[PDB]
């Protein structure tokens, strides 16, 4: 089964850009490129396979969270100052959502979709403590 | 393919662990096959519950091997865990 997840966030923040990408691609590969400590001029940047059994979880992440079924149309579109991209491939489905740094809950409530944008919050939340932990741990530096 | 080490050990992706176990069922279950030098059992971000994997590092690969074969198929709270290496050598 087809099998594909990217995500990008990116921003110019007061002390400068800022970006974390990863992608995890069909045939296990993860790669990660970390550039969010702007006190330093290095980035992270690292590339790992890793077992079936972590893409599976990952699949399973996706389902439960019913992000294949939300739709970015009505979402705040990306700007000048922050923007996040996650696609997505699974079997058939694909998706490819692009909008702006996710603001505060406030934002959010107000927003024309707030169901689809706390979905789209939480699980990008929960691919990136996936993330950091098997960059983490496998490498055994701070993913940051 | 087969098992990768990672820097300094052996990391296993463990799944389908009961959403109410914590760092104490892991530890009770994988320790008596090795020293574990982290485990990181993710909370769900919405929930503060178990996301349901966990990963878990031993010193050597032997001892990661030993847990492997007996706990996966095992269970914590009645639920039916697996357990896998976390990576492995090459694509596909
Ligand atoms: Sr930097």
């Amino acid at each position: 089964e087809d099998f594909y997840l990217r995500y990008y966030v990116g921003h110019k923040g007061k002390f400068g850009h800022e970006f974390l990408e990863f992608e995890f691609r069909p045939d296990g590969k993860l790669r990660y490129a970390n550039n969010s400590n702007y006190k330093n001029d290095t980035m992270i940047r690292k590339e790992a396979f890793v077992h079936q059994s972590v893409m599976e979880e990952l699949k399973r992440i996706i389902i439960d969270s019913e992000i294949m079924q939300e739709d970015d149309l009505p979402w705040p579109p990306p700007d000048r100052v922050g923007r996040q991209e996650l696609e997505i491939v699974i079997g058939d489905e694909h998706i490819s959502f692009t909008t702006s740094k996710t603001g505060s809950l406030v934002d959010v409530n107000r927003s024309k979709d707030p169901e689809g944008l706390r979905c789209f919050y939480y699980l990008v939340q929960d691919l990136k403590c996936l993330v950091f932990s098997l960059i983490g741990l496998h490498f055994k530096i701070k993913p940051i | 393919p087969g098992p990768q080490r990672s820097v300094e050990g052996w990391i296993l992706f463990v799944t389908s662990i009961h959403e109410e176990a914590q760092e104490d069922e892991i530890q009770e279950k994988f320790c008596d096959y090795g020293e574990i030098k982290n485990i990181h059992l993710n909370l769900d971000r919405r929930t503060g519950f178990s996301k349901g994997y966990a990963l878990v590092e031993y010193e050597t690969h032997k001892q990661a091997l030993a847990a492997k074969e007996a706990l996966n198929g095992a269970e914590i709270m009645g639920q039916t865990i697996q357990v896998d290496w976390c990576f492995v050598k090459g694509p596909k």
